[PDB]
């Protein structure tokens, strides 16, 4: 009953800390993507003004 | 939706280089002509006599 509840709880527990680390993790692979069309974006500005 | 936005909203950095670019030019020439235009009557004026 209470050692239950607890094996009922750390699995309820363990699902919610899945979901949260999964939003993170692919919150992150947007960053990728947004951060290497950037940085391109940038070094084309450096050059150009450097012409 | 923040993507849909950017598109309909963000603008190209490489096109508008290209532009300011040309705009420059045209720019640039177009004074230059002006000088040359500007010349053009005074070969009258050695016809003065």
């Amino acid at each position: 009953s209470l050692t239950k509840q607890y094996l009922s709880v750390s699995n309820s527990i363990d699902e919610t800390v899945a979901r949260y680390k999964a939003q993170f993790t692919q919150l992150d692979t947007m960053m990728s993507k947004l951060n290497n069309t950037s940085s391109y974006l940038t070094q084309q500005f450096t050059a150009m003004n450097k012409s | 939706l923040t993507s849909a936005r950017s598109r309909i909203e963000d603008s190209d950095y490489a096109t508008e280089v290209s532009n300011m670019s040309r705009a420059q030019i045209l720019q640039q020439a177009g004074t230059s002509v002006l000088a040359q235009a500007n010349q053009v009557p005074q070969n009258v004026l050695s016809l003065l006599r």
